[PDB]
RNA sequence: CGGGAAACCAAAGUCUUUGGGUUCCGGGGGGAGUAUGGUUGCAAAGCUGAAACUUAAAGGAAUUGACGGAAGGGCACCACC
């Protein structure tokens, strides 16, 4: 949303989903993300350090936000041969 | 002025983040997608100095035992002029309770604008990116983006709306029956709402995005009481 | 019938017994001397009203739990005797009997066990 | 029975990602169907897609992201007079600066951008946006 | 660069400039798009007649002319 | 593996799993669940896939650490086999709770006396459990869930399959929910065995 | 999902983001399927089909009472027993 001189205007960019890479716009409050811990390896010790993503209101109420969380999970792991 | 101030107090965690100083704009909770179910919030963040307008009275009834019953709707429109709205109807006692309550809900329903340029974009948005329509029960406003000085081509009602949400040119066509007032501004404040929701190409690109005033200030969110 | 206590009046002795189970007694005359103390109340046929429903309340929360009613005490009784567990009950007895399949759900899960097979028949719906 | 197909394909793009689907699957495909397919692809609105050779006439697998509100096929597909496609942008897409009318010339299927800088015109299959 | 709007826009805008209404960066088309009424009314007579003592009222000034 | 080794497997676990009889999985599929099929027993009757049963619920165990304030990770059961299971939850994780009649307006609805703000809603039967799955998603809250593999789909987002026909598998999951938790950002370490026997969780019910 | 004014509708969906093929009928309500000419019919009638004039609502859907010699309901010696 650049102005005249690279400048940056209107007033926010939105979050956009995390399956189908569409808008989450802005009042639809039937929808949310997730942030799963990063674990320090080796195992336990939850170190931070969100591994995020966001599910849109439809995905969700079409019965996926879980796969999607999977395709998610997995193919940026943890998650494996699911 | 001085009157008082009253003493909200917070019932919610948004809320308690925002008298805090800790949310300051509105755009927080929007990208967030944050309900908002406290009207003061939206009075703190945006509002001041936000104007309300009040568009229509008309009365209706229902039948009660021993015959009848007639009370006041009123259909009540928010925004500052820059990018900001809201509408809300209600029917109450009495005008101004419905007048008073409407301008509450109108408040909570506020809603993004996202204002754009007809094609040449200099000195900032004049109208809008795209061309976004809304129905309501079979009355549907199309909002067009329109060249510097056309102006807001609407009707009254819709003019107002559009004012207040701080559209400077669009141009608009409507179809449906337009005489049923609550349907024709409720079609066309879907409409502006939709322009969030389009996708340009600007919009192409994706983000750490962010982690929530929610979390970051979770122990700020729950004071010390229960 | 005709003498349905209405709400002020249950709602009263839902309360004091409440916060005053263990000062309350099986006997009408008695409470009914406790609501001068615990609590402010109006007119005396009320306040006698109000004893009496709060006694029936305490007759028969003295021979089993009723429905709304909470108390510290009985709290703590429920604490204890939620805690039972024996000998137990699985056991199972040496080795379990499987339905195969289950056999062949341990057997293709990489997984010793103890066994036993009877599973076979089709298998009607409804 | 089938009077274009085009159309076809276009249609089931737009319900594959309606519904929020990733991919689809075509039938039967097309040289001037490649050629749409193509355009789109050039510009974003689709990923990568791949035709699979039944031994009859086709078939196409186009892997979709998220930018594309809608591809829409012209039916019929009218002669365009270099200013009516002017005409034609302003009738079909969002604003006046993206979203592409895309049409066939005597100098190939292209986006209406294309056409203006050739300098040549013709008739119109679609558009998107 | 279209010669119809090289040639009548470049007109367009140096008739609007001699008279005072527009000015140069406006003086492009993009900057006309986004001008107003006041820009001419404030070159008539009888407000200059005002604008320099020689009047003292947008009055005076018309009875004057 | 992933984060990285001993995490995997582990047969004590696959033990206490097929012996909670958990995989036996629901003779009506549904779709959105046919992944975690392993196969159909003869008979009728399904495998749930313990392994990714497993590895779905060590996921679910992240997300629940990763919420700051423990206490707003909402366990919630009004089904019977899942209430004590839940009350036990919440004690050893931060986690409040929600059993029997969850009570509509909790999650909308400020003036209520159950109004919650949970950052994390875990569900054990998404079909009896409706109206909290429901309400969640007026209010951007994430779902875990337990799923047996002909449960809604619609606003869950991670499923754990189960069984949830019941028994000691809607006890064990929960069990091992706490126990994964502990042992993440918590304090077991060493993701080593209990000291907590798993039917601490399980139902209670009647009296003769 | 999405449609529709709703009732409803997996088609009445993919319709202002309005464009897959083709065919038919309607443009407030009455006058009227009437007059009149043509046509078909043994007959009874059928097809095509106006106007003058008349009139500001005709109509649809949902919502709610009122009311029922509709169904289950009750309550009272201003009801019966």
């Amino acid at each position: 949303m650049q102005s005249n001189a690279g400048e940056f205007v209107d007033l926010y960019v939105p979050r956009k989903c995390s399956a189908s890479n569409r808008i989450i716009g802005a009042k639809d409050h039937a929808s949310i993300p997730m942030n799963v811990a990063e674990v320090d390896k080796v195992t336990g010790r939850f170190n931070g350090q969100s591994k995020t993503y966001a599910i849109c209101g439809a995905i969700r109420r079409m019965g996926e936000s879980d796969d999607s969380i999977l395709r998610l999970a997995k193919s940026h792991g943890i998650v494996s041969q699911n | 002025g001085k009157a008082g101030d009253k003493e909200w107090l917070p019932v919610t965690k948004l809320g308690r983040l925002v008298k805090d100083m800790k949310i300051k704009s509105l755009e927080e909770i929007y990208l967030f997608s944050l309900p908002i179910k406290e009207s003061e919030i939206i009075d703190f963040f945006l509002g001041a100095a936000l104007k309300d307008k009040v568009l229509k009275i008309m009365p209706v009834q229902k039948q009660t035992q021993a015959g009848q019953r007639t009370r006041f709707k009123a259909f009540v429109a928010i925004g500052d002029y820059n990018g900001h709205v809201g509408l809300g109807m209600k029917c109450s006692k009495e005008v101004a309770t419905a007048i008073r309550g409407a301008i509450i809900l109108a408040k909570l329903s506020i809603v993004p604008v996202r204002r754009g340029y007809w094609g040449n974009k200099i000195g900032k948005p004049h109208t809008v990116r795209c061309k976004v329509t809304g129905r309501c029960g079979s009355v549907l406003v199309r909002l067009i983006p329109a060249p510097r000085g056309t102006g807001i081509i609407s009707a009254p009602v819709p003019k107002k709306l559009l004012l207040m949400a701080g559209i400077d040119d669009c141009y608009t066509s409507a179809g449906g029956c337009t005489a049923t007032l609550g349907n024709f501004a409720k079609a066309t404040f879907d409409a502006i709402s939709k322009t969030y929701s389009y996708l340009t190409p600007d919009l192409w690109k994706e983000t750490v995005f962010t982690k929530s005033p929610y979390q970051e200030f979770t122990d700020h969110l729950v004071k010390t009481h229960t | 019938m005709g003498r349905v206590r209405t709400k002020t009046v249950k709602k009263a002795a839902r309360v004091i017994i409440e916060k005053y189970y263990t000062r309350l007694g099986n006997d009408f005359h008695t409470n009914k001397r406790v609501c001068e103390e615990i609590a402010i109340i109006p007119s005396k046929k009320l306040r006698n009203k109000i004893a009496g429903y709060v006694t029936h309340l305490m007759k028969r929360i003295q021979r089993g739990p009723v429905r709304g009613i909470s108390i510290k005490l009985q709290e703590e009784e429920r604490e204890r005797r939620d805690n039972y567990v024996p000998e137990v009950s699985a056991l199972d007895q040496e080795i379990i009997e499987v339905d195969p399949d289950t056999k062949e759900m341990l057997k293709l899960l990489d997984f010793g066990s103890l066994s036993n097979l009877q599973v076979t028949q089709p298998t009607v719906g409804m | 029975v089938r009077m274009n197909v085009l159309a076809d394909a276009l249609k089931s793009i737009n319900n594959a990602e309606k519904r929020g689907k990733r991919q689809v699957l075509i039938r039967p495909c097309s040289k001037v169907i490649v050629r749409f397919l193509t355009v789109m692809m050039k510009h974003g609105y689709i990923g990568e897609f791949e035709i699979i050779d039944d031994h009859r006439a086709g078939k196409i697998v186009v892997n979709l992201t998220g930018r594309l509100n809608k591809c829409g096929v012209i039916s019929p597909r009218f002669d365009v007079q270099l200013k009516d496609l002017e005409k034609w942008q302003n009738n079909l897409l969002p604003s006046r600066q993206f979203g592409f009318i895309v049409l066939t010339t005597s100098a190939g299927i292209m986006d209406h951008e294309e056409a203006r800088r050739k300098h040549t015109g013709g008739k119109i299959l679609g558009f998107f946006f | 660069k279209d010669p119809r709007r090289l040639f009548e826009g470049n007109a367009l805008l140096r008739r609007l400039v001699r008279i005072g209404v527009l000015d140069e960066g406006k003086m492009k088309l993009d900057y006309i798009l986004g001008l107003k009424i006041e820009d001419f009314l404030e070159r008539r007579l009888q407000t200059q007649v005002f604008k320099l003592g020689l009047a003292k009222s947008i009055h005076h000034a018309r009875v004057l002319i | 593996s992933g984060a990285l080794d001993v995490l995997q497997m582990k047969e004590e676990d696959v033990l206490k799993f097929l012996a909670a009889g958990t995989h036996l999985g629901g003779t009506n599929l549904d779709f959105q669940m046919e992944q975690y099929i392993y196969k159909r027993k003869s008979d009728g009757i399904y495998i749930i896939n313990l392994k990714r049963t497993w590895e779905k619920l060590l996921l679910a165990a992240r997300a629940i650490v990763a919420i700051e304030n423990p206490a707003d990770v909402s366990v919630i059961s009004s089904r019977n086999t899942g209430q004590r299971a839940v009350l036990k939850f919440a004690a050893a994780t931060g986690a409040t709770p929600i059993a029997g009649r969850f009570t509509p307006g909790t999650f909308t609805n400020q003036i209520q006396a159950a109004f919650r703000e949970p950052r994390l809603l875990v569900v054990t039967d998404p079909r009896a459990d409706h109206q909290p799955l429901t309400e969640a998603s007026y209010v951007n809250l994430p779902t875990i869930a337990l799923c047996n593999t002909d449960s809604p789909l619609r606003y869950v987002d991670i499923a754990i399959p189960c069984n949830n026909k019941g028994a000691h598998s809607v006890g064990l999951m929960w069990w091992m929910l706490a126990r994964e938790v502990l042992r993440m950002r918590g304090t077991i370490s060493r993701e080593h065995p209990w000291e907590v026997m798993p039917d601490l969780y399980f139902y209670r019910d009647p009296e003769e």
